[PDB]
């Protein structure tokens, strides 16, 4: 079933306006014949957010949130080390959870850092997150 | 592959490998830091950022720039335990040099001592190999500035400018295209290049507080640490 | 900013004779820092639409005098270096590059009647260096053609 | 032979780097350089697109521990 | 001391650039006893450079066939294998220039016993090719054919015959 | 430590030494190099490449002198070399202290090989991962010996270690002969050096020392590049 | 598994699951926190009475190394005691050889090296303790250090240890710390350590309080606890 792909990717019949997008987690477990250029042209590398990236995504999820004019995104990023976009999304979720705690419809800044501590604590179970390309 | 206890102790693999030390090199990578060193025409400079996530955490108690002697500066990576334990070794045999031979120790020679000491940590099969890295700089008579890198593997070599930490490949890529193009190196030349390479690899545009800058130059051989005032002076200096 | 640097350049064009020429050229790299802004895709470029014009007034003073071989190669070499000193590739590729070199060939139209053989073909040899790699490049290159035709 | 190829690009200079390249990799090289100059908004190729070429395709080649030797 | 010894290379380069043969032919013999003052490596570079710059230019056999034998016999006095073994292969190529009928044919009995007895993969192709010349020019088709084929199978082990390729072709 | 003392090297059920057998592999995976002894002295040449252009070359050194008439080189892993280097440094010294005369070469191969063999039989330490080559014109006739991880040693007219030591081995068997001179032996040594070397071979791509009856000497990059003419 | 056994074997990724286990092993103990005002340092610890379990005042974790040197232990108890003995012995050596008070930096560094010694062999395991180091001087002022199981050690203006650690340090930074007097900070921490451990988990705990600094004349001593009793009167008004 894979060799059908290998054929009908390059094979005899060429292709036109047919774009192939592939997604994975570890490239190391793939077939080199599939990994050679021509079939799989370019390998785009995605990595964890930098500091500015973390600040940006944080601002992204931070938009539609009933809060106060008190948000220190910078400190949260400072405690923010290696977290997925879904991770920061998790932070925004948990901070709202603490807000539901005590039933304060607004959002205080401290619940942010608390949720950051919780989520960051939760990452004591994820090892081997990197994989060599190819 | 795994055979016997090659995965566990300092022995040979069937392929002739040993997995422990190569486990140790990435053991430096958990430090979450990247260091940079450069040698100039008559000066050499070290620089590396820091992470201060706590307001309760002091500032002066975070430095990795370690004064070994009045004319020897060094910087560390890896784990703070192995680094600090490395420190008293360096200082200790450094003084032993002065006691035995009178004059001052060569920075290359001290690297010889450290690498030789680290040799047994891999050599014996009943001792942890101290997974940290070592960086040295210093002025030499009839030789100018010098920079060296000691490794947990137990070898060293001279350079002209080198970085370490987590971004070895990137910083080396930047420096290779940066230096080999017939670069004349002044003081602020080497410095400005030092800040620029790091600020490009990390894309920071840092405040003058986070990073640290060691320096030695042949006008005052005393190893000198930079103050954030002058550091900011150079920061705005490259800030056109 | 576009409007601010515009009203500033309005007062700075007076300093062609009021202030020294190369001092005005030292007044250039500040506006070149405005090009270092790259604030908006068209707002930050109108600046370079302006200071290239003031640059062409410096041309209308130094090239109107014997300062021709010195006026040109000092300029196209810093547009060449503009891809490294400012944001690379003229910081937006166009609208401050397009009408930049297009006003350059407007100049060359103004000097082809004036600038004699040696300085006219040093100007031409300056812009043909742009003919190699970097010129108008949208759908014309006819500022390239319009002057390379005049080269014969 | 197909692309414009400005004459300031020395082909053999990259030829000396052995690098264990497959034939299809070359086509990927000229592709990467070409789309590179295009990304520069340029219809002519220079050597920098080839430096970036091996810095893209030939990249992922170096991992070594010096103390092995 | 050294600036003069490099100056023999300089002035010889002048004799080779301005385009004259006898003026350099005297310069070679002028520095023969002067050779006995420096290393055998720099002597190697000197003799190779001067001899090649002297040979590659002019078709004036009044001095080449003599001075080449000079450097060959001096190679006898110095006891270097590769020096004489290369200057011989140059020498036979000099012999072909006058259509020498037998000494151009003794390159095999004098040199092929050493070449194939050694490991060489670069010079044997050249000697086999030149020997393919000596018999076709001297009216012998089949022998030149077999020798040419031997050079063919020998040419299957050189990673860079950039000019010797077309030379064979 | 604690004093375990138990050797980690035992005989195979077949009757083989797995650890030594593996260490020989890593020795074979080392940098190539060769040496020759021809009628006047010995020449030693290595395969020294800098993995980057940022390295220094006048810092690290491979052809290493022990006494004024005794040179040594190696093939294996760099770090373990220096230890035994220093050991031989002292060991040659105590002989001179005892007898007041330069130690003969064969004595060094005796004592060093003893240290290495005993170190192999000892407990809790892997054997070394480098083979060695030694040369010295003791009493006119120079000498050229080879060690190994098993502590053994031989007397070679000329040989080579590193990668493709069998291919360059045969090349030495053919191009080599009974007698030569120093310069010619250098020529053939660089011949086999280019036999497996990289493309560009400069003064820094290799490094060479020699023994003479006037004593041991190292070669500088000046005369190295100067000899680079007439390549191979 | 298959690699976490020894203290001399690197994981295939580059760490030591021994120290990994031991750290969180200390994490499971109760909370002990410390702070320092402008002219002193204050220690606070929460202890747990199980049902009756002892004559109250027993086995206090607020140790005392020197007349001016205070401890704050947490995690395992006995190994903490051994550590306190090591420190007292050490400072005794320093006083013996050099004849004056040991600087907190040198003391913490020496103890840190000694901790590091037990992380390089299979013969011994790491420790299961952590603690604080409080000191005050007229020539130095207030200095507070921290030591992990691994061997890292440095200063803070405040720090926390125990289960309730991150949540604890949250409101800790809420306070001003520069201008505060340690006497105010006493009643201050009482609110901290009385807004932590509750019901449906443990039981009636205990609040011990060490206190050193200027008012203590450099001498370390416990707070007068029953005396002035404002921790409780001040550590209760948080009912709402
Ligand atoms: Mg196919």
């Amino acid at each position: 079933t894979l060799m059908e792909l290998l054929n009908q990717m390059d094979g005899f019949d060429t292709l036109h306006r047919v774009k192939m997008i592939m997604a994975t987690n570890r490239p190391d477990t793939l077939d080199p014949a599939l990994l050679r250029p021509g079939r799989l042209d370019r390998k785009i590398h995605i990595d964890l957010p930098n500091e500015q990236a973390r600040l940006d995504i944080l601002k992204i999820h931070a938009g539609p949130i009933t809060k106060h004019g008190e948000i220190d995104y910078e400190a949260i990023v400072k405690l923010s080390d290696g977290f997925n976009g879904a991770d920061l999304r998790n932070v925004c979720t948990e901070a709202g959870m603490f807000a539901i705690r005590a039933d304060h419809d607004f959002v205080v800044q401290e619940d942010f850092m608390k949720a950051v501590r919780k989520v960051a604590d939760s990452k004591k179970l994820e090892s081997k997150l990197d994989y060599k390309p190819v | 592959s795994s055979a016997g206890f090659d995965r566990h102790i300092t022995i040979f693999s069937p392929e002739g490998r040993l997995y422990q030390v190569e486990y140790a090199f990435k053991a430096i990578n958990q430090g979450g830091l990247t260091s940079v060193a450069v040698r100039g025409k008559d000066c050499a400079v070290i620089v590396t950022q820091k992470k201060v996530p706590d307001k309760l955490l002091d500032s002066s108690t975070v430095t990795h720039l370690f004064k070994i002697t009045e004319n020897i500066g060094c910087v560390m990576t890896g784990m703070t335990a192995d680094s600090r334990s490395q420190v008293q070794r360096a200082r200790y045999e450094a003084a032993n040099w002065k006691y035995k031979y009178g004059y001052e120790i060569p920075v290359d020679m001290l690297c010889k001592r450290i690498a030789d000491i680290s040799q047994v940590y891999t050599q014996n099969a009943e001792m942890r190999p101290l997974g940290c890295c070592m960086i040295l700089i210093g002025i030499d008579e009839e030789q100018g500035p010098q920079v060296y890198k000691c490794d947990p593997a137990g070898y060293y070599c001279g350079f002209k400018a080198t970085a370490a930490g987590v971004k070895q490949t990137e910083s080396t890529s930047f420096l290779e295209k940066k230096v080999k193009k017939k670069f004349d190196w002044t003081f602020e030349q080497t410095v400005e290049t030092a800040i620029t390479c790091l600020s490009t690899v990390l894309s920071i545009d840092f405040k003058p507080s986070e990073i640290e800058v060691g320096v030695v130059t042949v006008e005052n051989p005393k190893f000198r640490i930079l103050t954030e005032a002058e550091i900011d002076a150079h920061l705005v200096a490259l800030a056109e | 900013m576009a409007d601010g640097g515009s009203e500033r350049a309005d007062g700075r064009i007076v300093k062609m004779e009021v202030d020294y020429s190369a001092t005005v050229d030292q007044r250039l790299p500040e506006c070149a820092k405005l090009a270092k802004e790259g604030r908006l895709q068209e707002v930050i470029e109108t600046l370079l639409s302006l200071e290239k014009q003031t640059r062409t007034a410096s041309d209308m003073v130094s090239t109107s005098r014997i300062l021709v071989a010195v006026v040109k190669m000092c300029y196209e070499a810093k547009e060449w270096d503009l891809l490294n000193e400012n944001i690379m590739l003229l910081s937006k590729r166009r609208s401050q590059l397009k009408q930049a070199v297009a006003k350059m060939v407007q100049q060359c139209c103004t000097y082809v009647e004036e600038i004699t053989d040696l300085p006219i073909k040093l100007r031409l040899i300056d812009t043909l260096r742009m003919v190699t790699e970097g010129k108008i490049y949208v759908e014309i290159e006819r500022a390239r053609l319009t002057k390379t035709l005049a080269t014969i | 032979s197909k692309m414009n190829l400005s004459e300031e690009v020395d082909l053999e200079d990259y030829v000396a780097r052995p690098d264990k390249i497959s034939g299809a990799d070359i086509n990927s090289i000229c592709q990467e350089s070409g789309m590179l100059a295009v990304r520069e908004n340029r219809y002519i190729v220079l050597a920098k697109d080839f430096e970036k070429a091996y810095k893209t395709v030939i990249k992922k080649d170096e991992q070594e521990h010096e103390f092995y030797k | 001391v050294q600036v003069k010894e490099q100056s023999i290379l300089e002035l010889g380069s002048l004799l080779a650039k301005t385009g004259q043969a006898a003026e350099l032919g005297g310069l070679l013999k002028y520095v023969r006893p002067f050779l006995n003052s420096i290393s055998k490596a720099k002597a190697a570079r000197l003799v190779r450079s001067l001899l090649d710059l002297f040979l590659d230019m002019e078709a004036a056999t009044g001095q080449e066939v003599e001075l080449c034998l000079e450097c060959i016999e001096w190679a006898k006095s110095e006891k270097r294998t590769f020096l004489r073994q290369a200057l011989e292969a140059r020498l036979v190529s000099l012999y072909f220039d006058t259509k020498r009928y037998q000494e151009a044919l003794h390159l095999g009995s004098q040199l092929l016993r050493e070449l194939k007895k050694m490991d060489d993969k670069a010079l044997l192709v050249e000697v086999q090719l030149l020997e393919s010349k000596t018999y076709h020019a001297l009216s012998n088709l089949p022998k030149a054919r077999a020798a040419l084929t031997s050079a063919r199978t020998t040419a299957n082990a050189i990673y860079c015959p950039p000019k010797l390729q077309a030379t064979l072709d | 430590e604690r004093g375990y003392s138990f050797s980690l090297t035992t005989f195979s059920p077949s009757g083989k030494l797995v650890q030594i057998e593996y260490a020989l592999a890593a020795v074979a995976g080392g940098a190539p190099s060769v040496g020759i002894k021809a009628a006047n002295g010995v020449v030693l040449a290595t395969e020294k490449k800098q993995k980057s252009i940022l390295y220094d070359e006048r810092s690290v050194h491979k052809v290493e002198p022990i006494t004024k008439h005794i040179g040594l080189v190696y093939s294996g892993m760099g770090p373990d070399y220096r230890v035994l280097v220093h050991r031989a440094r002292k060991l040659a010294q105590q002989y001179y202290l005892v007898y007041q005369e330069p130690i003969p070469t064969a004595q060094l191969v005796q004592r060093v090989a003893s240290v290495m063999q005993e170190y192999t039989q000892s407990g809790g330490v892997r054997p070394f991962g480098v083979s060695l080559l030694i040369c010295g014109w003791n009493e006119g006739r120079p000498y050229l010996f080879q060690s190994d991880p098993s502590g053994a040693y031989f007397a070679w007219k000329a040989t080579a270690m590193g990668k493709n030591y069998v291919n360059g081995k045969t090349f030495l068997e053919k191009r080599y002969n009974e007698d030569l001179e120093l310069e010619d032996a250098i020529h053939t040594a660089i011949l086999t050096l280019k036999e497996s070397f990289e493309g560009q071979m400069t003064e820094d791509n290799i490094e060479v020392g020699i023994c003479n009856e006037a004593g041991f000497r190292r070669l500088t990059p000046t005369e190295v590049k100067d000899y680079l003419a007439a390549i191979a | 598994t298959g690699y976490d056994l020894s203290a001399s074997t690197f994981s295939p990724d580059g760490r030591v699951f021994q120290v990994e286990y031991a750290m969180k092993a200390v994490e499971n103990s109760s909370t002990a926190i410390g702070i320092r005002c402008k002219d002193g340092v204050v220690f606070g610890v929460e202890k747990l009475v199980l049902s009756k379990l002892y004559e109250e005042g027993s086995n206090k974790r607020l140790f005392n190394v020197d007349r001016h040197v205070g401890m704050a232990v947490a995690g395992l108890l006995a190994d903490a005691r051994s550590l306190a003995d090591i420190a007292r012995e050490e400072a005794s050596n320093f006083r013996s050889n050099f004849g004056y008070n040991i600087p907190l930096k040198h003391l913490a560094d020496r103890v840190a090296m000694y901790v590091h010694a037990y992380t390089l062999y299979s013969a011994v395991r790491p420790f299961g303790c952590s603690f604080m180091l409080g000191s005050y001087s007229v020539n130095d002022g207030a200095q507070l250090y921290m030591i992990d199981p691994s061997g890292v050690s440095y200063g803070y203006w405040g720090c926390a240890i125990g289960k309730a650690r991150q949540a604890a340090k949250t409101e800790i930074e809420k306070l001003q710390m520069k201008e505060m007097t340690c006497r105010d900070i006493v009643k201050e921490v009482a609110k901290i350590i009385y807004i932590v451990h509750d019901e449906v988990k443990d039981k009636a705990f205990e609040l011990e309080l060490s206190w050193v600094g200027e008012l203590t004349n450099g001498r370390h001593e416990i707070v007068p606890k029953d005396i002035r009793e404002e921790a409780e009167k001040y550590a209760k008004e948080s009912l709402k």
